[PDB]
RNA sequence: UGUUGGCGAUGGAAAUGGGGUGCCCCCACCCGUCUUGAAACACGGACCAAGGAGUCAAACAGACGCGCAAGGGAGGAGAUAUGCCAGUACUUCUCUCGUACUGAAAGGGAGAUGCAAUGCAUCUGUGGUGUGCACACGUCAAAUCCGUUUGAUUUGCCCAACACC
RNA sequence: UGCAAGGCCGGAAAGAAAAGAAUUAGAGGCACCAAGUGGGCCUUCUUCGGUAAGCGGAGCAGGCGAUGCGGAAUGAACCGC
RNA sequence: UAAGCCCAAUUAGUGAUUGCCCAUUAUUCCUUUGGUAAGGGCGAGAAAGUGUAGCCCUUCCGAUGUAGAUGUGGCCUGGAGGUUAGGACGAAGCUUAUGGCGUGAGCCUAAGAUGGACCGGCCUCUAGUGCAGAUCUUGGUUGGCGUA
């Protein structure tokens, strides 16, 4: 809205908040990021550390879909649980079944303490992620 | 004439009134500036205060710590006494990495669907501040609780990523650009994790 | 005072606004709801022409 | 109607204590004021005796040094340095005509040497405390600046069985007494007008013919044409 | 067109005064200290830590039986 | 009906603040315009110039809004209007409008002689 | 459900029954017994009301609001010296009495001077 | 807070405030600008009307308002009320930002306690210490309408937060 | 069982006397977002260059710039405020 | 025989205390406005309240300012969604020794011996939204001048 601006609260005053002495112009230091290596290297320096050079190998033709491959964790398993299944779910006896490529994930990690035993089937897995999972009472069973 | 030079240094900046337009909020903040200003207890006062504060400074609290936190207050507790009402001034969210929680009171501005559903369950009671204001009008037997704010995205882009001892995030939306001159040795220098 | 932003890319140093010079080279989307109502008009015909087809 | 009888009763009730207590501060005043002026008179009987003991047989008599000085500022608020600057906002005197009372010793000695030629200042005496606290007193109640106009004022400020009255308060600021400081903290600084019949010269040191520096006991006078 | 004054310099940074130094128990670090000494400091810190648990532990169970 | 008596009306003051040169240029009116020259010699206070508006100039709030009659104006536009005005008769009197015609005028004028309802600008 | 306190939050900054002309606010409201526009007497949202009306001839008119037939806008109001009207009115609402009782009077005062300007 | 006179008897009245013009005493350099400094022998300046200058889009951030919350939300498109209606009502699938980071890369990937030295056992749980709202239990002052307040402090748990590990 | 370091437990405490033996218009700490400015000039003391200067260069503080009002007949900066 | 210069007094060797003139300063009284504000209440009167014609009463302190920042139930202009109203017994526009109100931007009434068909208040929404100066742009006028 054009009545909540700073312009209609400053009719009336001559210069518009730009001073007499130094006045509004039209580009005082340039277009752009210009002049990051001359006159503004502090800025550049102090905030963008990082900004000019060259590092590591190349991969000319990238395509994310072989990339693909996120991750879950054993104290988040509860979320691919159904309400029901949980409360029947009891180490030692049926469990439930977590397929964790139709979920949308394909490796599990380790972290946390687990909060119901099941059997998961993941693509992937890591070392404390299986011993724990074999512990509780479950066990991973790797998919395709 | 008066010398009284650096005078306006001392004055403070509060906030005295709310910018919410909710009208719920309006009759919450009424009942309790009359509680506040009727009564001795502090935690009236308190609770008025945190009323007034901007969403911002209202954070959520999480079920987990809720339930740590009023465990480690019990094992010191005699067998015969009550477990006080927890209060907080803010929304209450649930948590997935703990599934197995005691009977609470826990009254809170909001609730969301699942921590509301977790709390009956597990055996307990959600309550409004008017129900409050009827069970316990000074606030006698609660634990008054707050939301954590660090680890915030915005506070830990907070300072200058480029000075000796820092270890802020920069504002940038290409992760793989801002690395090298500056970040290595290799290039000319790398900035200082530690400084005293 | 550039303090702390962004290095903006904002990569608009084209002839992409119309003005007294440039045609321009915009693409907008006002024409979208009678679209769709002429799309759905044709598939009603479609169908009612080549009854009892699928 | 229970609450409307429990409130009548209960104000019934509060009056005849506050009138108690009026009756009771009233007697409270008029034994500690005789007292005062009993030690007052004998004190100055003393001094009377030893200084003729010592003129017969042709010794001298040596006097106590004085205890408590009266500051008054006589210059505006322009072209000051820092340093005197702040001395003087530690000794509170930010207007013009304003006055305190400090304890003599070194520590403000050696600060009032300091800021001179802004500051006149002497040793007081009864008459000129008395007017200065009954005419021109008042006190600091919750950050606000309020005239004297009874004792029960004085006793709830003070909070302390050795201030109830006014005579107490004129008592502890003339004697230098264990009080000095708490009577002197919860006042606030004496402004006074200007003297009538004017000044002589606010450029020059008292001796030099002017107005700054110490004048010793004549700063009643000086103070008589000002409250 | 090059010039040098120290005029307006302390009144400025006497504006929102010089401030003090931080009390000396704050940021008390010890990274680069002599590391002989640094060792067995850590040492004795963690035998310290498993003490409290078990007095922690000690004191609840008081409390419970008693 | 008479008014409620009040205190006397002080008036701080009576001229208007009017702008600075306005008398010698007939393009500029005389409503106040605050002056930010540098050199303005009304922006810097002499002596001899006219004044500008402060905080100090406002009025007593006792009297504040009231008129030389002792009331205070309420705009009404037609009869119904007078209802509303009924209750505080000794506080406020009504301002018919300028616009309301003179069929309607009448109407008004009797229902408030009536009702005893100051007037105004009655007839 | 709605108490009196949210629909008085909801509808104090703009009504049909709010007149702001000039800088002054005052009420339309057939149940207000003032003209001031305060939650006391607004009388079109209160539970109780109690309103003094003219009525033919010398006759004063009481109207009651009971608050028991509220949600029914056809059987919500139901008709009726001044020391009578103000304990008339003190039966449904207590702070409602001297307001009542100078309306009483100035009901009857204007009856009389109508009578006076009739005869002249 | 009363008392005594004058003018005012319904008028072309009297009175009190506004408004207009003249006069007397006093006060008072010409506006806007740049400049350390303008009344300047420094630039612009005969009069009036109408017009005349921080705006739209797009990326990011901080503060404030609102909805939901370990999740939030589309977009494009479709379906039928719908055949006044460029609106409103409804929607599977997907996509995107987030819940996990780190390495040039091949790659790897975060709970606590106890006992031991890809080890074993339990799982209602702040990894520890210092400074730390409210609440609970004691104690002492001041004031008191005697009912309680206003203060201080001891101990328990310490929420948010900061310092050291 | 000496010294060093980190803790637990218990005790004392004019909570800082007396000797000129402080005072306070005396609430401490921590962050976030952004403007204008980056031509200065005068005076008191101290001064380097220059014959000197209403000249050039510095140190400490106060002013004008950004400010009227009361005085020095008049004056950016003097005296009072 | 200073109305000059250097000293010194205050009504004069008679005996306690200040010759007198002038500030946007000091003291005091009245009013406004804002607080890091402080208390009380809930015959005409009182609303549980940031901000108004302030819910009502008492109390204390501050008040200038260029470049610059911020606030305002702060003023004004063209249009949209609502609500409440006016007009041939005279709308908009225009004129003013027409007063009243407001610190102010401004609002409102009166008279027209003006006009002849449209338009006001309040709550939200929206923008090509406020002029004294740019050797500003377009149109009209003007002194020089009954002159060269
Ligand atoms: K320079
Ligand atoms: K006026
Ligand atoms: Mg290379
Ligand atoms: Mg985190
Ligand atoms: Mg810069
Ligand atoms: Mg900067
Ligand atoms: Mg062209
Ligand atoms: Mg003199
Ligand atoms: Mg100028
Ligand atoms: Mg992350
Ligand atoms: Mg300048
Ligand atoms: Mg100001
Ligand atoms: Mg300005
Ligand atoms: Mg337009
Ligand atoms: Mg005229
Ligand atoms: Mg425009
Ligand atoms: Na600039
Ligand atoms: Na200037
Ligand atoms: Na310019
Ligand atoms: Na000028
Ligand atoms: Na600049
Ligand atoms: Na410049
Ligand atoms: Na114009």
């Amino acid at each position: 809205p054009t009545r909540f601006k700073k312009c209609r609260h400053q009719r009336g005053s001559t210069f518009c908040g730009y001073g007499r002495v130094g006045k509004h112009r039209k580009h005082e230091s340039g277009r752009g990021n210009a002049g990051g290596m001359h006159h503004h290297r502090i800025n550049f320096d102090k905030y963008h550390p990082g900004y000019f050079g060259k590092l590591g190998m190349d991969h000319y033709h990238r395509k994310k879909n072989p990339m693909w491959k996120p991750t879950i964790n054993l104290n988040n398993l509860s979320r691919l649980i159904a309400a029901e299944e949980a409360a029947k779910a009891a180490k030692g006896g049926t469990l439930p079944v977590v397929d964790l490529q139709s979920s949308g994930y394909a490796k599990l990690l380790g972290n946390g303490h687990i909060q119901v035993p099941c059997i998961v089937k993941a693509r992937y897995v890591s070392k404390l992620a299986d011993k724990k999972i074999r512990k509780a009472g479950g066990a991973v069973v790797l998919q395709a | 004439g008066v010398d009284l030079t650096g005078i306006s240094k001392k004055s403070r900046v509060i906030r005295h009134h709310t910018y919410s337009t909710n009208p719920y909020i309006k009759l919450l903040i009424k009942l309790y500036k009359f509680l506040a200003k009727r009564t001795s207890s502090g935690f009236n006062k308190v609770v008025y205060q945190r009323l007034i504060k901007s969403r911002s400074n209202r954070a959520p609290i999480s079920l987990s710590r809720i339930a740590v936190v009023m465990k480690r207050k019990a094992v010191f507790t005699a067998k015969s006494k009550a477990a006080p009402i927890a209060v907080v001034v803010g929304d209450v969210l649930d948590d997935v990495r703990m599934a197995r929680i005691p009977a609470m009171r826990v009254c809170a501005l909001r609730f969301s669907k699942s921590a509301r559903q977790s709390i009956v369950a597990a055996g307990g009671e959600c309550l409004t501040f008017d129900q409050l204001a009827m069970i316990a009008p000074t606030g006698k037997n609660t634990y008054l609780l707050r939301g954590r704010k660090s680890g915030r995205e915005s506070v830990r882009h907070f300072g200058a990523s480029g000075v000796p001892g820092s270890h802020s995030k920069p504002y940038a939306t290409n992760r793989g650009k801002e690395t090298k001159r500056g970040r290595r040795t290799g290039r000319s220098y790398k900035r200082k994790a530690f400084r005293h | 005072p550039k303090g702390n932003n962004a290095i903006p890319h904002v990569h608009q140093k084209k002839h992409w606004n119309p003005c007294s010079s440039q045609k321009g080279n915009v693409k907008v989307f006002l024409n979208q709801p009678a679209q769709k109502h002429r799309r759905r008009r044709l598939r009603l015909l479609k169908a009612k022409k080549v009854f009892p087809r699928p | 109607a229970a609450f409307k009888q429990q409130q009548t009763e209960s104000f019934k009730k509060a009056v005849v204590a506050r009138k108690a207590a009026k009756a009771a501060l009233k007697k409270t005043a008029y034994l500690r004021a005789r007292k005062y002026s009993r030690e007052y008179r004998g004190a100055e009987k003393k001094l009377v005796t030893l200084r003729r003991q010592a003129a017969s047989h042709g010794n001298y008599y040596l006097e106590a040094k004085p205890k408590v000085a009266v500051v008054t500022r006589i210059r505006g608020i322009a072209k000051v340095n820092p340093k005197q600057r702040k001395i003087l906002q530690l000794l509170r005197l930010r207007q013009i005509f304003n006055t305190v009372f400090v304890k003599m010793n070194k520590p403000m000695e050696n600060m009032l040497r300091a800021v001179e030629p802004y500051i006149a200042y002497g040793y007081p005496s009864l008459a000129t405390v008395r007017a200065m606290v009954y005419k021109r007193g008042y006190l600091k109640i919750n950050g606000q600046r309020v005239k004297i106009t009874d004792n029960q004022m004085i006793k709830d400020k003070y909070n302390n069985v050795d201030i109830v009255c006014a005579e107490d308060m004129v008592n502890q600021i003339y004697t230098c007494g264990k009080h000095f400081r708490t009577v002197t903290h919860g006042m606030w600084p004496f402004k006074l007008a200007p003297p009538a019949g004017g000044m002589r010269q606010k450029r020059r040191h008292f001796v030099e013919g002017g107005d700054y520096g110490n004048r010793d006991t004549l700063i009643n006078r000086f103070l008589a044409r000002m409250i | 067109s090059k010039n040098h004054t120290n005029h307006n310099q302390s009144s400025k940074n006497h504006r929102n005064g010089i401030k003090g130094p931080v009390p000396l128990h704050l940021h008390n670090s010890k990274r680069g200290s002599w590391l002989p000494a640094l060792v067995n400091a850590r040492r004795v810190r963690k035998h310290n830590q498993k003490a409290a648990l078990k007095k922690r532990r000690e004191r609840i169970a008081a409390f419970a039986a008693k | 009906v008479k008014p409620t008596v009040s205190k006397a009306i002080v008036k701080k003051r009576t001229k208007r603040f009017t702008r600075h040169r306005y008398e010698l240029f007939p393009q500029l009116s005389s409503s106040w315009r605050k002056p930010r020259g540098e050199d303005s010699p009304v922006r810097r206070r002499y002596k001899g110039q006219k004044a500008m508006p402060n905080k100090g100039y406002g009025s007593d709030r006792a009297t504040k809004y009231i008129t030389p009659s002792g009331f205070r104006n309420f705009p009404i536009n037609n009869v119904e209007d007078l209802y509303m005005l009924v209750m505080q008769n000794r506080k406020y009197a009504g301002v018919i409008s300028h616009t309301v015609g003179a069929r309607k005028r009448k109407a008004i004028v009797r229902k408030a002689m009536e009702l005893d309802v100051r007037l105004a600008n009655g007839n | 459900s709605h108490s009196v306190d949210l629909q008085w939050v909801l509808v104090r900054q703009n009504s049909r029954f709010l007149q702001k002309r000039g800088g002054i606010r005052m009420s339309n409201d057939p149940f207000n017994n003032n003209g001031n526009w305060t939650k006391r007497h607004c009388g079109f949202l209160n539970e109780k009301a109690a309103v003094v009306k003219p009525a033919k001839g010398g006759a004063i008119c009481v109207t009651v609001k009971d608050g028991s037939s509220n949600n029914k806008p056809r059987q919500t109001y139901k008709k009726t010296r001044a020391s009578d009207v103000s304990r008339a009115v003190a039966a449904v609402r207590p702070d409602l009495a001297d307001v009542s009782f100078r309306r009483a009077r100035r009901m009857a005062c204007i009856a009389s001077r109508t009578a006076k300007v009739a005869a002249a």
